[PDB]
């Protein structure tokens, strides 16, 4: 038998077992995500912990990060999601970064994953 | 060591030469599995399942060690007339239950048996309490002496009445006819199930009306009368004001329905009862969706030992007069399980084990349902001078009105009882005794032209 | 006491309510009932001035089988 | 003749239900149909008793149907008024409709299938205490459905020796753990340990890995005090999530634990017990579709739905009905999966449905199939019966879900092609190749007795 | 998909042909604007500040989606003698009121749009209120019929007398006067609006002396009486 | 005061305009809770006037949402932010789940400013 590490191992929740993302993967989401008609936006954070509170049951700190623009209303190809990372990452180099998705219909999000680390 | 993998559960669950111990709890169900399974391995499927079983083997059991924890299926019987049916028997240790739990028991010893893929039946018939896990209960409230001592009644039967079909009508109409009923004669008067709080009546002022009527009828007569108030509820502080103001106002009784409503709303009722000197009622609805089928659910005497640990002073129990022999036998089983206190094993009347209660009282059966002045002898004769008789449209049919409609039935009661103290046999005289006693009541004539005779 | 192939009351014939015999349809006594206690000529002693009775087999539902004409059990 | 009126106009108002009946032989249909109504709702067709207005109070048949293929099998349909309930109480519409029709007679057999609640009569109850989005957005977790474990072995361990398993499964990449049902308080082990245990290791697991976890802690009790005084310790320590028994417990306790857990911001796990004695038989009881639109109305936020490739009874089209009637908002009525009226839902939240009971890895693609990512995936021997332990053995349960997810989002198939997705996805994972070694060829097939 | 500026109310408030729905609330209130706008421009500004509107275009709203929450002017009819007087009628969906709440309602109804520089006069004259949202009040706390049975009282009207200006009194004074009119033959007795607990009479006392009043003129007629 | 005297008939319109109220009256009440020094002290703002914002749409949106919208609004430097008048508890979002998130918006913007804030 082996042994499952735990020291230093941190996860980043969806698609964090599978082996690493490739740019391919990722420009396959997106249409994924366009073909069923959602909103894609982006946000970004320079850390990632976890706070709670003595007696408040469903009170959780650091689950809100910052917006990089505004949602991309009326967008119809991918391309164009993927040149606006590359300006993210250029702007902070030292922050993580996320893509999300929403549904107008239920109010709620349909996806998220991390693209960048530092 | 442990060795992953699945195996079989007739390997460690069926133990053919096994001796019980006085501290155990036993079970008997009726079986059918499908075919290709042994009836040895669905048997010790149906004990795994129960107690500590999973599917796979896990490594988590060595270290608890088993054999002082598990359920085993210790004896299998062919069903005599069936071709795939049999009889299983299977033996609980007690550190496995929670004092003073009827919910516990419940959902241990049927949980998720009763809906696996290789059956295709099951149904439990008896059940075996040891007297060291019925110590941690409360049981009946009062008991049966001293709710006859309570009464001050003695000698003879109750008896009540229900309002029979007589709804949307208002509060002042419903305690001019309890008042009526009432001073006609009877004991006890009922409600009825479906009646709870609606739009055409509320609670508060129908209570209010009920209590008003009660004292003025017992003014006139000088015996003590009582009335059954519904206090079934959606959530458990709506219960707990009604039995508040019942007791406020002064009433001697209450109603709660424990099979739609919950076993543990009625153990605090019941708890409550017992502190602040209540009497309790009974009733059982939905019961048919459960123990009608012959192949298929669980048996009503199973329930009546449940309903006697939880608490409780009267019950249900149906009539038994129109039931031809054979049966009938099952039901006098079933009302000496309530009554009694040593009941011994008998395979006729329906008994698999022996049944020791300790020093715990007893419960008063009722029977209703369709009853005339021409049934009194047989009721007289079958049940005992330990029951209470209900009648519905026999007492607000009478052509003259309702108080005219009780005195025929006490008449012919007192008459009943009169014959039997004396020699006389009650099940042969029968139509006979009632005829001399009404040619003396202009009462019990009238009533003895719209209902006939036996045969 | 059902119509063939029918759950229906046979007496009543499906009305609850049959017809006084002491009077035979009339509402008067035709003689004086038990002894000095009616006379020939009130109101029938026992329908008193109606002519209706209820039905015994069916306590005024019309049909058999049921809450208010069968035993319990 | 008059408990059956041919013609009348159902109102908006009422609520309905469908029977299925067997009468005995002889006995005319449309004069059964007509007791059943009378006998439900006042035991009478002639009017001897009233002259007191009724009618006002009183049920009516209004169209009969026969069953294809068998010669003796009808459908019965009855109208009540919306006068005769109480408002915001299961109890007393369960004993109103139901509690005196299953004993006659004339019938030999009867069976509940559905029933209609109309929108003036739905808006008097609470519903789930938050419902399906407001759950998401507490947890944090979006695009995939969610994990879980059960403890083995049920009774027999300590308090020291339970928190110990719930750490090392926790650590490996589950979400949720839960007690069995048959865990309340035994001499072997009380609730007041098992508590702080389970508290200690549920902080320590979340230190380590960076996510939020859970695990359900049983509150039924024996009487409403001690059920009640179970649920303010763990609101005390900051527990997220709580369980209880609805049908060996009651409708009065559940309806007033989930009034406690709308005040006070606790999220509700309901269990299923004793269910299989009243809906198994396919002509006598009542189906599931009915008491779990009961549930939806008492309160509640999880509920099991049951799966179809396990270990206990389940067909495929009923479940994708009652699973919308369950998730959905407003549902049409289609009898090819056993919906017989339209139902309409004035804007309530929806309940997520669970599934558990004997599956492997090799059952990945289908249940990913059958239901969509909104719902949770349960496996307690599946988890502490891998050859290595329990974090070998939660990473391989894992690795197969992520491997599902992106596949199906790359446009491939599941039903066809699914075996390949986990032997391509064992290449690269050395724990998920144990596993698939353990359990290749064991699965469970046999007749379905609740047919259709 | 977000255009910054400022835009007409017409273009998204006014549904000429809508159909009613049965869990609907709907209303009706008499108009008169200034010079200068459209009778249409005017009705549609009402609904939409009343319900889901503002002055210059927001982007949050490209994430809830309206049509599902929304009021809309459906009909405006002129008033006959009058040349500036027109009826409209505003329709309301039924998630945007809280069970229970009258506050709430008349807050939403009513709470803003008397005051536009835009109108010159507003009144609302009815209120349609959908069987599915009275479900969720309680009522009268008895009723009628309940009244009668409790005070056994029936055929006739029932009478009644209220204090006149007889102030700066004694709490023995009124409890005199009070049982000499309930012992005349009447059957209530009111009080005064504008007295509830001043330098020359405090309360706990005049409820003293009422109930002792009440009592002692039952006893006389054997009938029930209050105040 | 007023409760009878606008239906006299005898006239055709009427309107209060002032009163005055006397010391040996006022005494009696409470007045406000704290004042305009008092909260000026505990917020600790002295120089210019106060800034804030009202939340849109009104009715319509979910609780998450309408807390990152707080956020981004209170990060950019106002003081005040407020609920409109008509949002009390509704089917599309209860009250206690929107005080937590924005008592969480609440503190994650005022660790970065380095100003007290609210709503
Ligand atoms: O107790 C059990 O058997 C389970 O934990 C499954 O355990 P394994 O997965 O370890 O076998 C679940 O409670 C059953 O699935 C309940 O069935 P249902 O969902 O029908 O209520
Ligand atoms: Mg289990
Ligand atoms: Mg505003």
């Amino acid at each position: 038998m082996q042994v499952w590490n735990p020291i230093d191992n941190p996860k980043f929740e969806t698609l964090s077992y599978l082996p690493p993302l490739t740019d391919n993967q990722i420009a396959r989401e997106i249409d994924y995500m366009l073909r069923n008609k959602w909103i894609p936006c982006l946000e970004f954070d320079p850390s990632g912990t976890i706070t709670t509170l003595p007696g408040q049951p469903g009170y959780y700190g650091g689950r809100y990060w910052t917006m990089w623009k505004l949602p991309m209303f009326g967008c119809n190809n991918a391309g164009y999601v993927l040149r606006e990372i590359e300006h993210c990452k250029n702007a902070y180099p030292g922050c993580f970064i996320r893509v999300l998705g929403f549904d107008n219909i239920r109010q709620v999000q349909c996806c998220a994953f991390i693209v960048h680390k530092p | 060591g442990f060795k992953a993998g699945v195996k079989d559960y007739r390997l460690t669950y069926y133990t053919p030469d096994y001796e019980t111990k006085d501290t155990d709890i036993l079970a008997a169900f009726r079986m059918t599995p499908q075919p290709g399974v042994p009836p040895e391995e669905a048997g010790a499927a149906v004990a795994a399942e129960s107690s500590t079983g999973t599917w796979t083997t896990v490594w988590t059991d060595g270290l608890t060690s088993l054999d002082r924890y598990k359920g085993r299926c210790y004896d299998i019987e062919p069903v005599a007339g069936e071709e795939n049916q049999y009889i299983a028997y299977v033996a609980y240790p007690l550190d496995l239950f929670e004092e003073g739990s009827v919910t516990n028991m419940f959902t241990s010893i049927v949980g998720n048996v009763f809906g696996f893929k290789a059956l295709r039946a099951l149904r439990l018939e008896d059940l075996r309490i040891p007297p060291a896990y019925s110590k941690t209960f409360q049981g009946p409230p009062h008991g049966i002496q001293v709710e006859r001592d309570k009464l001050n009644k003695y000698g003879r039967p109750l008896l009540g009445c229900t309002i029979k079909p007589k709804l949307g009508l208002s509060a002042k109409n419903y305690g001019r006819a309890v008042y009526e009923c009432l001073r006609g004669g009877l004991d006890f008067t009922k409600d009825d199930e479906n009646v709870n709080s609606q739009p055409f009546m509320r609670w508060r002022d129908r209570f209010l009306f009920v209590a008003e009527a009660i004292f003025k009828s017992q003014a006139e007569t000088g015996e003590i009368k009582g009335h059954y108030l519904n206090a079934t509820a959606g959530t458990c502080e709506e219960m707990m004001k009604r039995a508040q103001f019942a007791r406020e106002l002064g009433m001697p009784i209450v109603m709660h329905d424990y099979l739609t409503g919950g076993f543990t709303a009625n153990t605090t009722l019941a708890h409550y009862c017992r502190d602040n000197g209540l009497l309790l009622h009974i009733h059982r609805a939905m019961h048919a969706v459960i123990d009608r089928q012959r192949n298929h659910g669980i048996h009503f005497r199973v329930l009546a030992k449940a309903l006697r640990m939880s608490g409780g002073d009267h019950i249900h129990s149906g009539t038994v007069v129109g039931k031809l022999e054979g049966e009938r036998e099952v039901t006098l089983g079933f009302v000496d399980l309530l009554r009694d206190d040593y009941i011994e094993k008998d395979r006729s009347r329906g008994i698999y084990f022996t049944q020791d209660w300790v020093s715990m009282p007893g419960v008063l059966p009722v029977a209703s349902g369709g009853i005339h002045v021409w049934h009194m002898p047989a009721l007289t004769e079958i049940f005992g001078d330990d029951s209470v008789l209900q009648f519905g449209g026999g007492t607000l049919g009478h052509p003259w009105g309702n108080a005219p409609g009780a005195v025929a039935n006490r008449v012919a009661l007192e008459a009943c009882v009169q014959a039997r103290n004396e020699g006389r046999d009650l099940a042969r005289e029968g139509n006979d005794i009632i005829r001399e006693a009404s040619k003396w009541s202009p009462e019990l004539a009238a009533a003895c032209e719209v209902w006939k005779e036996i045969k | 006491g059902t119509k063939p192939n029918s759950l229906v009351c046979a007496n009543c014939e499906g009305e609850g309510c049959v017809a006084c015999s002491q009077c035979k349809g009339g509402g008067v006594n035709l003689i004086d009932h038990f002894n000095g206690q009616f006379k020939a000529g009130a109101l029938c002693w026992l329908c008193r001035g109606k002519k209706e009775v209820l039905c015994g087999d069916c306590n005024g539902a019309g049909f058999i089988g049921g809450f208010l004409s069968t035993f319990d059990e």
